[PDB]
Order: C-alpha cells, then sequence, then structure tokens
C-alpha cells in the first residue's frame, strides 16, 4: 500500500480562503489591513433634523 | 479645489495599508 | 332625450417639498488652503498621496 495519493487538483477545495501568499514573515501579531469608506445614506429626510 | 476630470464609472485601482516596522 | 357634440377643457392646482442632500466636516479648508505655489517645499508625500 501507499497512503493515497494523487494531487492537490482533482475536486473542489480553494474559497474557504482567497489568497496573497506570505513568505517572508517574521514580523507580526496583530497587525493592520485596511480599506477607506463606509455604507449608503442621506437624500430621504425632511429637511430632516 | 481640482477633482473634476473625475470618475464616470467604477473606479478601478488600489487600496492603502499599513505594514507596521 | 338631448345630447350634444359636448367638450371638456380644464383649470387647475399642483403641490411640492422642500430640499438638499447631505455630509458634514471640519475646516481642511482654508486649514491648509493657505499654500498654493510657494510654501510646502519638501515632504508632504503621504499629504497629498
Amino acid at each position: 500500500n501507499t497512503l493515497n495519493f494523487v494531487r492537490f487538483l482533482e475536486l473542489g477545495l480553494s474559497v474557504a480562503c482567497i489568497c496573497t501568499k506570505f513568505p517572508e514573515l517574521a514580523y507580526v501579531r496583530d497587525g493592520v489591513i485596511q480599506f477607506e469608506v463606509q455604507q449608503p445614506m442621506i437624500a430621504r429626510d425632511g429637511p430632516h433634523p | 479645489i481640482p477633482a473634476g476630470i473625475i470618475p464616470t464609472g467604477n473606479v478601478l485601482s488600489t487600496i492603502e495599508v499599513c505594514i507596521f516596522f | 332625450p338631448v345630447d350634444q357634440p359636448v367638450h371638456n377643457y380644464m383649470v387647475k392646482r399642483i403641490h411640492k417639498r422642500s430640499l438638499s442632500a447631505a455630509f458634514a466636516i471640519a475646516s481642511e479648508a482654508l486649514s491648509l488652503l493657505s499654500n498654493t505655489y510657494v510654501d510646502g517645499t519638501e515632504i508632504d508625500s503621504s499629504l497629498r498621496i
């Protein structure tokens, strides 16, 4: 026997994730990641408060 | 202000954040 | 009984409901609108970035 072996890509697995690789490592614990905008708003009101 | 030849659709570029050295 | 080549013309009244649309923040304008082609020579890179 050989523990069952034909490869990485034979049904359906890679979107728990997306990616970016990360080789060089050795610097973070609880760093950042961003974006820079927010969520829809104001042209129904009165002349609202 | 200079913001006037300015996007007319799905504005398609990049997004900033900060690897803290 | 009587019945005519009759007509209908028309006289009037109509409505409307006052405006604007939103956002509102602080004093950037002058706060560094004091420059515009002499002062600020070297290193506001990420400032205008």
